[PDB]
């Protein structure tokens, strides 16, 4: 995110942050339940990768973060590779997440729903600030 | 869902 | 990157006006926003883009791809949720 | 490959596709031996991938094709997302190559090999042909 | 994509030559290809890069990334079997 | 390893 600010501490419950096993960041999520993570096609996340839960500064070490390991990634198969389109896996939590007042669920909207132009939403993340 | 415990501030 | 969680108010554009930049790039299950003086980067993806639906924050897109600078100018694009809630719903069930 | 010509059929016995569920040829990769395939990591392959070798014409039915199955993804832990630097993933066949005059094994060189600038090489493989 | 397979011959060049295009994209683990009147593009990626060494054609390199319009002019950027040959010979010991 | 059956052709 180039030129956001920092989060309230905890305000973002869904938020995951993907990390290989050399525990480097490398893509974010979204928990759609205390199972399940939310995360795109194109991250390709196997599952010798960990979903983390619960972070803020992903540098502190004094912060209860919770650990989750991958049981299986589903890939949309509708994923199309060479543009991009459908570009969203799931992916199944070998252990369940526990919801907390830092870990909760986002809400998916209706095929149904609509959201229009100029309409003011967010996007939270640990993507690089500047480039 | 979507409704958290600490509310985010913009 | 930095250490913690980032955030940014940004503006949906329709895809029509996000032609304009990306021409024939977008296709009907990608979403656009930004272009305000924010901008998504790398490390970002497959995050969050939520607006607030009735109370409720709501999966509106995933961050997919966008500006290989970043560019506050260039809107980003997102995963269009709306087209794929119906193979999410699905593979819930099914597992 | 814009601007490349057709390779003669199964004069690169080490040519793998990486196809989803859909039969969708998305990226190519290369076999190291009977057991493992070599691919990039940006592929971002799962295990619900097939490998296929002994392929020509993707588009022809009478082709004694081999269809291999993904028993465990290895991404490089050196590999950085954010740069695509060290973009290397094996892959592990659940299901042994059968070698034959059309699938066979790659070289690799030595951390050793040196190979000069100017050195004329070769690459192939289904990618767009035309932009 | 084509039905059948393509090959293209194409001239290594050195990073630093390399870095004239991508600048500091270019790693070292990272090799270029091409800008040679051929392009590797959508879909390539993963693929082989061989040269031939004493008789066999060797993994010289992966098809990883570059131009976003195939342009026949930058060079193709491919994964660097040299610095990577190690971890691969290492991760058959282990399995 | 790297020498085919069916010779690529230049």
């Amino acid at each position: 995110i180039v030129n956001g600010e920092e989060a309230v501490p905890g305000s973002w419950p869904w938020q995951v942050s993907l990390q290989d096993k050399t525990g480097f960041h490398f893509c974010g999520g979204s928990l759609i339940n205390e199972n399940w993570v939310v995360t795109a096609a194109h991250c390709g996340v196997t599952t010798s990768d960990v979903v983390v839960a619960g972070e803020f500064d992903q540098g502190s070490s004094s912060e209860k973060i919770q650990k989750l390991k991958i049981a299986k990634v589903f890939k949309n198969s509708k994923y199309n590779s060479l543009t991009i389109n459908n570009d969203i896996t799931l992916l199944k939590l070998s252990t369940a997440a526990s919801f907390s007042q830092t870990v909760s669920a986002v809400c998916l909207p209706s095929a149904s729903d609509d959201f229009a132009a100029g309409t003011t939403c967010v996007t939270t993340g640990w993507g690089l600030t500047r480039y | 869902c979507g409704v958290p415990a600490i509310q985010p501030v913009l | 990157t930095p250490d913690r969680l980032q955030q940014a108010s940004l503006p949906l554009l329709s895809n029509t006006n996000c032609k304009k930049y990306w021409g024939t790039k977008i296709k009907d299950a990608m979403i656009c926003a930004g272009a305000s003086g924010v901008s998504s980067c790398m490390g970002d993806s497959g995050g969050p883009l939520v607006c607030k639906k009735n109370g409720a924050w709501t999966l509106v897109g995933i961050v997919s791809w966008g500006s290989s600078t970043c560019s506050t100018s260039t809107p980003g694009v997102y995963a269009r949720v709306t087209a794929l809630v119906n193979w999410v719903q699905q593979t819930l069930a099914a597992n």
